[PDB]
């Protein structure tokens, strides 16, 4: 759901 | 193995301090101080979510795992780091929340920042009390981040299961080091154990007064973007009772 936190774990 | 250790690689991935560029020219006022400060740990929350991505097994759980387990910690991480930097500039006398922005006695009269840097004080006079070194606040800082889950569990259960028991033993590494025999090991262990433990009651007040600024905004404070995502979700999980602190001692 959290994007930026999201974006940053995807790599 | 041994080539690299496991303490070499955290003690080269922990990440640099930043600086807050608060400007003190004209007097405090606890909104421009908060919002701040809320900025400040925006930006330390990126860089935990790099330090974390950069743990040996983080990567091995979940992605949703991964997710949760910066979620529900972050500030115990944030809190934690805090104590540490207060520590080593002023021996706990004071907050060094960047080099360029420390609260002292003063700062901590503005309206609201009394209770809550009194608790963050807290936490920075244990490290002193302990005479907690670098290779204990590292190890101790990686089990924060694994020490709050959902009740209904994780994802990767066994992958998490294996990487908490690879940094418990990795704490015990950094308290043998220190050269005391068997005994003085466990006693030691039993008092860093009871420190992570007494971090969910002491970050437990700073996430109420968080998430009150937060969906009140009193005095309007500012939240960056990154800390306000994170917020939206964990103050239902924590509002519902679904989360649940991992405890070394029964409580
Ligand atoms: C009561 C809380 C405590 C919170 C934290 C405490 C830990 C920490 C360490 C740092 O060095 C930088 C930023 C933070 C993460 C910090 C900033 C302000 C806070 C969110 C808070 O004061 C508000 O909620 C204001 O709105």
């Amino acid at each position: 759901r959290p994007a930026i936190l999201y974006a940053l774990l995807s790599s | 193995g041994e080539f690299p250790t496991l303490i070499s690689l955290l003690e080269v991935i922990e990440p640099e301090v930043l600086y807050s560029g608060y400007d003190s020219t004209l007097p405090d006022t606890s909104t421009r101080l908060m919002s701040t400060l809320n900025r400040l740990g925006g930006r330390q929350v990126v860089s935990a979510v790099k330090w974390a991505k950069a743990l040996p097994g983080f990567r091995n759980l979940h992605l949703d795992d991964q997710m949760t387990l910066l979620q529900y910690s972050w500030m115990s991480l944030m809190a934690f780091s805090l104590g540490w930097r207060s520590y080593k500039q002023s021996n706990g006398n004071m907050l060094c929340f960047a080099p360029d922005l420390v609260i002292n006695e003063e700062r901590m009269q503005l309206p609201y920042m009394y209770d809550q840097c009194q608790q963050m004080l807290k936490i920075s006079s244990e490290f002193v009390r302990l005479q907690v070194s670098y290779d204990e606040y590292l190890c101790m800082k990686v089990l924060l981040l694994l020490s709050t889950v959902p009740k209904d569990g994780l994802k990767s259960q066994a992958v998490f299961d294996e990487i908490r028991m690879t940094y418990i033993k990795e704490l015990g590494k950094a308290i043998v080091k220190r050269e005391g025999n068997s005994s003085q090991n466990w006693q030691r262990f039993y008092q860093l154990t009871k420190l992570l433990d007494s971090m969910h009651e002491m970050v437990g007040g700073l996430l109420q007064f968080c998430f009150y600024t937060f969906v009140n905004k009193s005095l309007s404070v500012e939240f960056p973007e990154m800390l306000a995502e994170i917020i939206s979700n964990q103050l239902p999980k924590f509002k519902a009772g679904s989360v649940k602190p991992l405890l070394f001692h029964q409580k």
